[PDB]
């Protein structure tokens, strides 16, 4: 049986456990191509089901995702409950190496769900974004405000009746927002932001919208006792691009450039889960050469992103020299990526069923030159900066947390493995032929400090260099695109001389490829954490729903829980040690 | 041909005042201080241009001040989000004359691919722009080429030497476009290398 | 702090001093732009052109596939026809203030007319001049694909190519022919 | 009437054939020669589905859904492997002589033959021989004629003669050299000859008035008018 086939996962132990606990009539099993069991739970049993999953013998300990879906226009809902809207909760059991998607159906008028923050604290920001974009109210939430849009925003943008296009610019609302920005400090109250007792001792300090580093530009408001942060709430949404609304707005093939800019240091890494999920929707099993090419591009971009993260951390501590040489190494990587894909940072090169072109003649020479170049520069940067005492003193012991804090806040990537949990997507749930590569997953001792995360990313850099050596030495000969009818686009020469291939190309670049009505999911290990795409197709040439789960959202939500009681400089080196971008946070 | 900001007015430029304006223009183009403002991807290529492989510093534009009062040029490199547009406007208003604007990339040019509810469709909707770079992102040498374009536009603009005498309006030359300037050599291109090689 | 920590710190700072000095004694890696031109690979996605066939006519048949494959929607064209039946664009305009240089239009061209060329120097003073028209895009040669001619593939009759003169096409047999 | 399509029970009209009954239920069967306003003649042999004698039957036979009535207790399968291969083979046979004309064809993006080519899943050409060619006629100021694109689905002659009672359009020749059109160059004399541009599933008969200032269907702004 192919891995993309529609399955209900009734043989999974959690289905039998739920049947024995709540009864067979309490829930509905939906057969999808997500690869996880999808269970429709009644709204009044949601807290009981979540607590039962949290108290299992090998329990579901992390809320991976939480969002909503506008099911008013969904024409193919066979076997599904009646729902104007839906809210899905994606929970992951690391011990079981499993996951389950719970779905709550909602009517149009009765658009309220009980809060999930009593079970998982990342439900705070996830439900804030669900309320912001769908208007679904979560009862018992401490502060249910808009997290992506400003507070003075009319309408919820991810609803189907909201206009996706840009509204007409007027200087009146810009001037009003400028006046509100200038009056924001004098008219500040801590009750809206969720703070308390602003005592006559604490100061309230805003960290500025603009920020002079590559991580982005965002605001954090600090409640301070002297120099100690007693509370903070991050102000995000300044980098919202409406990427999911664009997923509903673009075809399957034309959304790939929009996948590139979700996290702009990732490129092909961000391209990977989208094309894998669309290939699950299409029933495409890509050949081995496609898998090795995609793995090579992903590892090159992972090395690029990790080099940028290490150099920016070294600069933020105070040593500004090695970011220049790191950018020279990034320029070598950009030379190879320019040769292969034709672009530097957003290649837009992965296709549904393959890649846009074949590997150019001379890719192996440039890869060999880069692989000879890298280790001496890595050792030079490590000995010049990362072994120096001042950066170690500034980084060690700053914003540490254990495995429980990483699990309850959905922390992924270097932090989660620094807490001693060996959970990598490339090993636990293999994708793109990652089971044919000999590489290791570096981990930590149980405390995720700044320095531990930086050194874990250095060891990930070395492992990605090993994977790139394996890609260089063993590159299969064969097709760079699948032999499926839904390979978009078809191979170019057969398009240029065969009429049926020209017909397929004509109807796939113009109207778009038709994916049959199903739901697919793909989870990959990104450069900054765990990145997933969740695609709902209604049978058309555009995505009915494109949900992008990013790790940076979870990390910025974990920020107040780990920095509470620390200093401002500790906060800025924590910001430098997370490996996030604001486009990843706000999408 | 020139245009005024206090309409189209011809070139007004005694020879000593002309040489003084020429040396003021020379000192202004050869010392351009960008502002450290980051929005999106295009700022990553901006700081790529500032690094060692590209070395913006040869143009004398590496000083890279962190306060807008000390900056001569504002490079809007990224998307003008709805929440970030008042910040951009306040930052540009914090600047002092003379102040020029380089729009970097498709987002800051026109909104780019993001014709979306939360993005202002071009930074020229609310602040005046001097140079535009197409790209997503522009490569660092394209930013260098825009820096030279701004230098050319600076070197033949007329500004008051002081506030005590002379005309206090600004004169920016209606420059010939790069498209019609380079059309002579761009159309003459016949063959290019096939994409199957390195 | 402790004396051992102080001595280790002084050693690490002196080591950083020596390594930065040795970086100073190294070889420069700076590209001398604009004096040294930037090397770009042949498939680099820069400035867009419209190319010609080896016979000298423009390759575009105004089929509007590139305009609909554009995710930005920055291609506008209209189909005109010659008296001999050859399709061509009456106008072709690209808003380069909007284009993200992603190459989906070149990927969607069935005649390989639209082509992204290795050229990045495209800065402009006014945004109105970033709308390139057909007089600014059509070049004198074939570009990256030097031999492909769509009208040799097609079964439509144009000037210099009648029915049955295309490749893999037989001569037309009239229904009034005497052969069975 | 009761039919069972791929193990799913449907209630249909026994006076209809299986193609119109299954298209009314939303099921997708490729077809060329059948039209709702014209009837079933079984020409293109494209609408094949596998019919079984009863519920406990595994062999079945490939039948034309347009030619088979939708009688009570009828067991058919559309997604059967043999039927899918046969439909892809029909599209493959139609693709042997079809010209490489989609960019310069006014039916591109509006083509039923393109839709049925994509729906059958046919995108690989193992035919390496020549394609037959036909000369075009002048049909007047409204209808443009391009006989290379014909798939011999007989819709034009059926509509124009059996429906519209026209006399000046017919079918000539035999075997694969079948030609559709007028006996000589001249204006199409029927008052309803413009419906050929939507009756023809290919780009043979096209709108010349639209072909003067042509743009594809996705590029249009449509309104429901009178
Ligand atoms: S133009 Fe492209 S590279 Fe620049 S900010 Fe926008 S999406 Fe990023
Ligand atoms: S490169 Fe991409 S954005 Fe630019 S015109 Fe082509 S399809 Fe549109
Ligand atoms: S896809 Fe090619 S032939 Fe078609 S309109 Fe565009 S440039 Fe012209
Ligand atoms: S009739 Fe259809 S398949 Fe034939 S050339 Fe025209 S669009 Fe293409
Ligand atoms: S000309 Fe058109 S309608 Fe007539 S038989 Fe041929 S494909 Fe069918
Ligand atoms: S539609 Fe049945 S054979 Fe043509």
């Amino acid at each position: 049986e192919p891995a993309w086939q529609t399955r209900d996962h009734l043989d999974d132990p959690v289905i039998g456990e739920l049947r024995n606990r709540f009864g067979p009539d309490a829930f509905t099993v939906q057969a999808t191509r997500t690869g996880v069991p999808v269970v429709w739970i009644k709204r009044e049993q949601l807290l009981e089901v979540g607590d039962f999953l949290k108290k299992l013998p090998k329990p579901y300990v992390m809320l991976f995702d939480l969002h909503g879906m506008d099911e008013r226009l969904r024409t193919h809902r066979e076997g599904l409950p009646a729902a104007d809207f839906s809210v899905f909760y994606h929970l992951i059991s690391i011990d079981r190496n499993r996951d389950i998607m719970l779905k709550v159906a909602l009517a149009e008028n009765d658009l309220h769900v009980p809060t999930f923050t009593k079970l998982f604290p990342n439900a705070n920001w996830y439900e804030r974004e669900t309320w912001d974009l769908f208007g679904i109210t979560f009862d018992g939430h401490p502060n249910l405000r808009r997290i992506m849009m400003p507070q003075t925003w009319k309408g919820h943008p991810l609803r189907k009746d909201y206009p996706a296009r840009a509204t007409e610019f007027s200087p009146f609302e810009l001037t009003k927002a400028k006046q509100d920005l200038e009056m924001e400090a004098l008219t500040f109250k801590p009750e809206e932001w969720g703070m308390k007792r602003g005592n006559e001792d604490f100061m309230f300090l805003n960290l500025g919208p603009n920020h002079p580093s590559a991580h982005g530009a965002f605001r954090i408001v600090l409640q301070l006792d002297g120099e100690e942060i007693v509370d903070c709430v991050p102000d995000i949404g300044y980098h919202h691009r409406g990427a999911e609304k664009m997923g509903e707005r673009q075809s399957w093939h034309s959304y790939i450039p929009y996948t590139d800019r979700i996290e702009y240091l990732g490129g092909c890494v961000n391209e990977m889960p989208y094309v894998l999920a669309v290939e699950k929707l299409a029933g495409i099993t890509v050949p081995d050469r496609v898998n090795v090419i995609r793995v090579m591009l992903s590892e090159l971009f992972r090395i690029n992103s990790h080099l940028l993260y290490i150099s920016t951390f070294i600069q933020d501590v105070g040593a500004m020299t090695p970011v220049f040489f790191a950018f020279t190494d990034r320029q070598k990587i950009y030379d190879l990526v320019e040769a292969i894909t034709g672009f530097r940072m957003h290649p837009a090169w992965f296709r549904i069923g393959g890649v846009a072109h074949d590997l150019p003649r001379g890719w192996d020479r440039l890869l060999r030159e880069f692989l000879d170049w890298m280790p001496k520069r890595l050792a030079s940067y490590e000995k010049a900066a990362l072994q120096n005492t001042i950066l170690k003193g500034r980084s060690q012991g700053v914003a540490a947390y254990g495995a429980k804090e990483a699990l309850e806040w959905g922390t992924t990537g270097a932090g989660l493995r620094a807490t001693g949990i060996d959970f990598d997507v490339r090993k636990a749930r293999p994708y793109s032929g990652y089971e044919n590569f000999d590489f290791e997953i570096p981990v930590g001792g149980g405390v995720s400090d700044c320095y531990t995360r930086v050194m874990l990313k250095v060891e990930e850099l070395r492992q990605s260099l090993r994977i790139l050596e394996q890609c260089l030495n063993n590159m299969p000969e064969g097709p760079f695109k699948a032999d499926h009818p839904l390979t978009t686009p078809p191979p170019k020469e057969r398009t240029l001389q065969h009429i049926e291939t020209l017909i397929t190309h004509f109807l796939q670049v113009s109207w778009g490829p038709v994916m049959p009505a199903n739901e697919s999911f793909q989870m990959i290990e990104a450069t900054k954490g765990i990145n997933s795409y969740y695609l709902t197709s209604d049978g058309s040439t555009m995505s009915y729903r494109t949900r992008v789960r990013t790790p940076s959202f979870a990390h910025l939500q974990q920020i107040p829980a780990a920095i509470r009681g620390s200093l401002v400089s500790d906060l800025i080196v924590y910001l430098g040690s997370i490996d996030f971008v604001m486009s990843d946070v706000d999408r | 041909d020139y245009t005024l900001t206090r309409e189209i007015v011809t070139d007004p430029l005694n020879v000593f005042m002309g040489k003084l304006n020429d040396m003021v223009n020379w000192g202004r183009k050869n010392s351009i201080w960008p502002y450290n403002f980051g929005l999106s991807c295009c700022y990553v290529e901006m700081v790529t241009s500032f690094t060692a492989v590209h070395d913006v510093a040869r143009f004398g534009a590496e000083v890279l001040r962190a306060s807008p009062r000390q900056a001569d040029l504002m490079v809007v490199a990224g998307t003008c989000f709805t929440k970030m547009a008042p910040v951009i406007q306040r930052l540009y208003d914090q600047m002092l004359e003379p102040k020029w604007v380089i729009s970097m990339g498709a987002c800051a040019n026109s909104g780019g691919m993001y014709d979306i509810y939360s993005v202002v469709q071009g930074v020229d909707k609310f602040i005046p722009v001097d140079v535009y770079i197409p790209g997503c992102p522009p490569r660092p040498e394209a930013y260098m080429q825009a820096l030279m374009l701004l230098q050319e536009s600076i070197g033949k603009e007329r500004r008051p030497l002081s506030w005590v005498v002379g005309d206090q309006g600004v004169y920016r030359a209606n420059m010939q476009s790069e498209r019609e300037r380079k059309r002579g050599e761009r159309i003459a291109v016949t063959n290019l290398r096939t994409p199957d090689e390195i | 702090m402790t004396l051992k920590e102080l001595l280790v710190g002084f050693g690490t700072q002196v080591r950083s001093i020596w390594m930065i000095g040795l970086h100073a004694f190294a070889k420069r890696e700076t590209r001398m732009y604009p004096e040294e031109p930037v090397y770009l690979p042949p498939r680099y996605r820069g400035r867009i052109v419209l190319t010609r066939d080896p016979d000298g006519e423009e390759r575009c048949v105004a089929c509007n596939l590139c305009a609909v494959a554009c995710p930005v929607g920055c291609i506008s064209l209209q189909k005109a026809e010659t008296k001999d039946g050859r399709w061509y664009p009456e106008f072709f305009r690209i808003n380069f203030s909007r284009c993200i240089f992603c190459g989906l239009c070149e990927e969607a061209c069935p005649t390989t007319a639209i082509q992204l060329t290795p050229d990045f120097e495209m800065g402009e003073y006014k945004r109105q001049d970033l709308v390139y028209e057909k007089e600014d895009l059509l070049i004198s040669g074939p570009g990256k694909y030097p031999e492909y001619n769509f009208y040799r593939m097609a079964g439509m009759a144009i000037d210099g190519k009648d029915k049955g003169e295309a490749e893999n096409e037989a001569k037309p047999i009239d229904v009034k022919s005497l052969l069975p | 009437a009761t039919i069972h399509v791929d193990g799913k029970e449907y209630e249909v009209n026994g006076a209809d054939n299986l193609l119109e009954a299954c298209l009314s239920l939303g099921l997708d069967i490729p077809y060329f020669c059948w039209h709702p306003a014209l009837g079933s003649v079984g020409a293109c042999r494209q609408c094949a589905v596998k019919q079984y004698q009863n519920a406990e039957d595994t062999r079945g036979r490939l039948v034309m859904s347009c030619m088979t009535p939708a009688s009570d207790g009828t067991f058919i399968s559309i997604d059967d492997e043999e039927a899918k291969q046969f439909r892809e083979s029909v599209v493959e046979w139609l693709m042997t002589n079809h010209p490489h004309d989609c960019p310069v064809c006014e039916e591109g993006g509006n083509c039923h033959l393109q839709d049925m080519t994509v729906m059958t899943g046919h995108s690989f050409r193992r035919y390496r021989f020549t394609k037959r060619t036909h000369r075009n006629q002048d049909l007047g100021p409204f209808i443009s004629h391009e006989m290379n694109r014909c798939i011999a689905c007989y819709r034009c002659v059926r509509y124009y003669k059996d429906y519209a009672d026209g006399t000046d359009l017919g079918v000539y020749g035999a075997h694969d050299n079948v030609y559709f059109g007028r006996p000589e160059d001249g204006t199409l004399e029927s008052e309803f000859s413009g419906n050929l541009v939507e009756i023809c599933p290919t780009g043979v008969f096209t709108d010349k008035t639209h072909s003067e200032r042509y743009n594809r269907k996705w590029d249009m702004q449509f309104a429901p008018s009178i």
